């Protein structure tokens, strides 16, 4: 009263995992996510600027993704300030597509509970998810600590909705997120950043297909926070 | 079954703008 920031005084800001799924198996019938490569390239340079050690894995299967995050939580994070994961794929509420079929997000993040990844205790664990969480469209108008503590989920959309994307400019959430980080990534606290992000995708974007049933639609991101302190990317 | 759903469930719908 006051109270404040997460300790950022470490050799490393932290590791960042970017899973970019563009092509899926015929079995699933899901379409190619053209423009996601443009999203991933943008995310790559931004999180690098912040100070993350970015790594991009392409078209992963459910096992790959599961195993990929499992090992991450097994690495030693003592010299890291935080951890970040960016998921780029098709998805359905509570789920993200892999090249295979489908995987519950809960299991991806689960590996970081405070009792399953001790080098990350009392440290922020960030997950940015760019995926659908349903198919609806927004049509328009006018001491001891909780193993579940210190997580942050920045979903590109609200539960049950579709997540928009430009084949040329990339997905809406990503495009907007990278713009705010580029201008304030090292100036505002996470919630301020993710808030300005919500404002852009909400005001500065509006769909536009020839088919009428998807015209002039809108989208609003969903930020889910279990963070216990303010987070800045600049000691 | 509606084609307008085919695209969405297969995530083919895009912003074309």
């Amino acid at each position: 009263v006051p109270t404040y920031q997460y300790n950022m005084n470490f050799e490393k800001l932290g590791k960042c995992i970017i899973i970019n799924n563009k092509n899926f198996d015929k079995v699933t019938g899901m379409g190619v996510r053209n423009g996601t490569d443009k999203d991933a390239e943008a995310l790559f340079k931004c999180f690098r600027s912040l100070g993350f050690d970015v790594i991009v894995y392409n078209d992963c299967s459910c096992a790959k993704m599961q195993d990929l995050l499992k090992k991450a939580s097994e690495e030693d994070h003592t010299n890291a300030a935080c951890f970040a994961c960016i998921l780029l794929s098709h998805g359905e509420e509570n789920v993200i597509y892999g090249k295979d079929g489908v995987t519950p997000i809960k299991d991806l993040t689960a590996h970081f509970r405070g009792d399953r990844c001790k080098t990350l205790l009392e440290k922020p664990k960030l997950f940015f998810i760019q995926a659908c969480r349903g198919t609806e469209l927004d049509d328009g108008i006018q001491y001891k600590i909780p193993v579940e503590a210190d997580f942050l989920f920045a979903y590109s959309t609200v539960p049950g909705y579709y997540s928009w994307r430009s084949p040329g400019r990339g997905s809406w959430f990503v495009q907007a997120l990278c713009s705010i980080l580029e201008e304030h990534g090292k100036d505002l606290e996470i919630m301020q950043i993710l808030t300005r992000v919500n404002d852009r995708v909400a005001r500065h974007f509006e769909s536009q297909s020839d088919d009428p049933h998807f015209h002039e639609k809108k989208q609003i991101p969903c930020v889910v926070s279990m963070l216990t302190k303010e987070l800045y990317f600049s000691q | 079954e509606t084609h307008a759903d085919y695209l969405l469930r297969t995530g083919q719908v895009v912003d074309i703008s």
